[PDB]
């Protein structure tokens, strides 16, 4: 197209067009309709429970404030029945502390009636505590999708992969604008990324659906037009906030042409009236773009319960210091 | 909240038959091709202080159920006077 | 007169021995009336074409009735040969665009007037003249509805073997832990009296290093019981069928894919309306080479499992669904019409047609039809 | 498993009484149910000649 | 509206017109571009039980 | 307010009617009047316009 403009078989030239510091001394470009630029596709991720959501539905200001509590209605228990094993207060808190989870441990019943009130209270008490943490804990499971996504080219997981976990492995199309461009501005990555060289696009979407690859670089236009019609929505760009060496399409026009301002006029009354947006609405966006982050609640692994047996650890632990005292 | 509408941007704005147009377009065209503007993008808006995501579920605080304390505490008082009464008959 | 099949509107029984209708009753107690219509048999004519007739009753033939009585005249209903509705086409001989079906029939004059649910639309309005109409519908789409089953494993869903593994392995680890801090069979049984809350044993572990151990155990138990049902109730309420098609605008039905079918009757309003449309040009592709040529046809493929969703008429649909109980009408209605006479240009009937339809409307004869021929959602 | 599917129940939604229209027993015999239905429209009109 | 039309002094009447037996045999209507009647309004119950 | 209130589906309509365009009694523009309001039908406009 750039040659036809410049040996004058033609005047304008309408298509993905791209516009840059050289090509314009030969050609003049008229404002862009659509921007572009070197983004980066990786693959999308769910996520799991957190370590400590076992501790989410009640505030530390609870348990503790709760603890205080037993502590306050074992000591007026054991009061109470003050006035063989008839009862002690080393008993009272055990059996207490038995009947808040589930009751479940063998305890002793105390020997005395205004006691047994008491008891019953602390009863209604642990059972409707115990339906409230279930019920919380139910409510907690709900979780969505969490997108990883990245600054773009400017955080450590692109210039120095070599100290952290596996590489990302980010590859982009050899023999193209985007490897001169990375080339040029960053020589380490551009050496770095020789060992995930994709023939093609095409095959880049099926080498990061199987996990050959965790990011693929190349132009924003073409990235998201792929992403909107995904075969299942696994795979989302970075954004358009975060796009490294920004440009747009344009139309070539003759150099000092009368038609040139007449074109920008109209493309940017087009944009004021809103017929971009409807353009774009039927002719870029895919199948799934408006979309939030499915829930799809999981089952529970070693890693998500690893804060309850850090717990019992520590326990374990803290009795046979108090065993070897 | 939502998505972009009215996708524009910014520029530099001269008067008409003004020497510095091309000039100017070039050296702005130079800079995005060199990565001067991701520089300038990095050094000034550039902050993750505080990111966010889907919120948790709300957790149920002390004014939350701070019924049940209540109701062991009356339950106690009148148990002081069950006892004492008991006691005294 | 020139009438279709259609199930709601027209139904088409077979005649008896002697040549006549068998006597029917309607459940208030009164008779249904019946003409004798000479059609074609069900299936297409091919070699046996002969003309057997068929008495045919319904909705359409109350309302021709009624305008019979109002204006003096006499009528003699037929079938029509091809089935279809009526629309524009070429032939393979000299570029002649013809109309078939009905409203062929009608122009051709083999006809003089159309009782039938025929949609009012621009196409067929510049050749015959519409009267007004005499029930106001639009276009819906009809699916199946899936049965609501429960997807559930085994109980070991919520755990993993692994963590099922860990539990076995911990339980015994605090069992011997608490045996030994005691200086046994009763440790275990401890254990596993207060992990399965079972209430089996008497352990009593004085020893105060195995108290902390105990209530934490006991505590430990606590967490893994709630977390199990709290995730088996978050799965269970996560576990809902997907979702239908919810109007035309549905994605999946704007992108076609061989996974999900759609299609309609060949030959309609349906399929005029889907080709003249600009922005639905790959809908229509994909219709044109899964369309079927009768709508009784369509409803029993969509019934079983064959066809996914049928668009159609409202009025029509939503009649089927209420007496099948395993169809939905699915999504709002779009291209909103009506349904109304047509007669060649010139006629001295339309206006007449149309004052007696409009005084049949505002009377309450049209409702007693309605509520005679159609509303009986008993799904 | 019987608490968790009874929790799953217990989600409800709304429904919309379905009323045929001036064609059913509740504007047709009043009296059959609660006679007191409060029904009525505006006087004066093609509505009320109707 | 309809007398105006009967009357000569306007040719069409564009508006929330209802089409009717009546007022036909004075003017002419066209294709109907929105259908309307009687109809019922009440409002929403729970029904959660 | 609050979309607490609700009215039964079109098909339950009782003296079904419709808003029309009058004309003169004797007016070759009605011919051509009708066709185009069911050009708007085909294209679809009538839904946007709603
Ligand atoms: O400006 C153009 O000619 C086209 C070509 N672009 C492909 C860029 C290929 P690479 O980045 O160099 O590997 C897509 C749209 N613009
Ligand atoms: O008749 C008309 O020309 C208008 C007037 N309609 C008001 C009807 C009021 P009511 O039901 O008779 O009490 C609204 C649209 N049509
Ligand atoms: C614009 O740049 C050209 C070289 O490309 C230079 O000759 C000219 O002086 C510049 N204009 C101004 C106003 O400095």
């Amino acid at each position: 197209m750039i040659g036809e403009v410049v040996m004058k078989r033609a005047y304008m030239a309408v298509g993905s067009l791209t516009i840059n510091e050289e090509r314009s001394e030969v050609v003049d470009f008229s404002v862009p309709f659509i921007e572009t630029g070197i983004s980066v596709m990786v693959s999308r991720s769910n996520g799991t429970v957190s370590p400590s959501a076992f501790l989410e539905p009640f505030s530390a200001d609870v348990w503790v404030m709760m603890f205080v509590m037993l502590l306050i209605v074992s000591a007026v228990a054991v009061f109470v029945f003050e006035y063989g094993p008839s009862f002690t207060i080393g008993k009272a808190i055990w059996l207490l502390w038995g009947l808040v989870f589930n009751n479940s441990v063998p305890v002793q019943n105390p020997k005395g009636t205004t006691s047994k009130i008491m008891v019953s209270v602390w009863a209604f008490f642990a059972v409707i505590f115990l339906a409230s943490y279930t019920a919380n804990l139910a409510a907690f499971m709900i979780q969505e999708e969490y997108v990883d996504q990245v600054s773009g080219l400017s955080d450590k997981k692109f210039q120095r992969p070599n100290d952290f976990s596996p590489p990302f492995r980010f590859g982009t199309v050899p023999n193209g604008s985007t490897e001169r461009n990375i080339r040029n501005n960053y020589a380490e990555m551009h050496a770095y990324m020789g060992k995930f060289n994709q023939r093609g696009v095409d095959d880049a979407l099926l080498s990061l659906k199987t996990g050959k690859l965790d990011a693929f670089i190349y132009d924003a236009a073409v990235l998201n037009y792929m992403a909107g019609r995904d075969e299942g929505c696994k795979l989302v760009t970075i954004g358009s906030g975060k796009v490294f060496a920004s440009t747009g399409y344009g139309i070539a026009i003759q150099k000092d042409s009368g038609w040139k301002r007449q074109v920008d006029l109209a493309i940017l009354q087009l944009f004021g009236d809103g017929e971009m947006e409807e353009l774009e609405a039927l002719w870029l966006t895919g199948i799934c773009h408006n979309e939030k982050n499915e829930v799809m609640s999981s089952q529970l692994d070693i890693d998500n319960m690893a804060g309850v047996f850090y717990m019992l650890g520590a326990a374990m632990a803290l009795s046979l210091i108090t065993f070897i005292c | 909240t939502g998505e972009l509408f009215f996708r524009s941007g910014f520029g530099i704005g001269m008067r008409k038959d003004s020497p510095w147009k091309q000039n100017v377009s070039l050296s702005i065209l130079k800079s995005h091709e060199n990565g001067f503007m991701e520089d300038l993008d990095k050094t000034w808006v550039r902050y993750q202080e505080c990111d966010s995501r889907s919120n948790a579920p709300a957790t149920l605080t002390f004014e939350n159920m701070a019924g049940v304390f209540m109701l062991v505490a009356g339950g106690i008082v009148a148990g002081i006077f069950l006892i004492f009464i008991e006691i005294a008959y | 007169i020139v009438t279709i099949h259609q199930e709601p509107f027209v139904y088409v029984k077979p005649t008896l021995s002697d040549g006549t209708c068998k006597e029917e009753f309607t459940v208030n107690g009164d008779p249904v009336k019946k003409v004798i219509c000479t059609g074609p048999n069900d299936t297409s004519p091919g070699s046996p074409r002969h003309t057997v007739p068929q008495c045919c009753y319904g909705f359409c033939i109350d309302l021709l009735i009624k305008l019979a009585r109002t204006m003096n005249f006499t009528y003699e209903v037929h079938l029509v040969a091809d089935g279809k509705f009526g629309t524009q086409e070429r032939v393979n001989n000299s570029n002649k665009k013809e109309w078939n079906g009905m409203m062929g029939e009608l122009l051709s004059g083999q006809a003089d007037m159309i009782v039938a649910p025929l949609t009012i639309n621009n196409e067929r309005a510049q050749y015959i003249e519409f009267s007004k109409p005499f029930k106001y519908q639009g276009l819906t789409i009809l699916v199946k509805k899936e049965i609501p089953r429960s997807t559930l494993d085994s109980f070991m869903q919520p755990f993993q073997s692994t963590l099922w593994l860990l539990v076995g392995l911990s339980v015994h680890v605090v069992a011997v832990m608490l045996y030994l801090l005691d200086r046994l069979s009763s440790a275990m049984w401890f254990s596993w009296g207060v992990l399965l809350n079972s209430g089996i044993g008497e352990g009593a572990p004085r020893s105060f290093s195995a108290r902390i151990l105990g209530m934490v155990w006991a505590g430990f138990a606590m967490i893994i019981v709630a977390s199990y049902t709290a995730n088996l109730a978050a799965f269970l309420v996560l576990d809902r069928p997907e979702e239908r098609i919810t109007g035309i605008n549905d994605p999946r039905l704007r992108n076609p894919s061989d996974k999900f079918i759609y299609a309609t009757v060949k030959q309609s309003s349906v399929d005029i309306y889907f080709r003249r449309q600009v922005e639905l040009s790959t809908m229509y592709r994909h219709m044109e080479k899964h369309n079927y040529e009768s709508a009784a046809e369509a409803i029993q493929a969509v019934r079983d499992n064959k066809l996914h969703a049928f668009i159609w008429d409202s009025a029509v649909l939503e009649f089927e669904a209420s007496q099948k109980c395993d169809l939905v009408t699915t999504g709002e209605l779009f291209f909103r019409s009506g349904f109304g006479i047509g007669m060649r240009k010139d006629s001295p009937w339309k206006q007449n047609v149309s004052l007696s339809i409009l005084k049949s409307h505002e009377n309450g004869f049209m409702e007693d039809l309605d509520k005679t021929w159609v509303r009986y959602q008993e799904c």
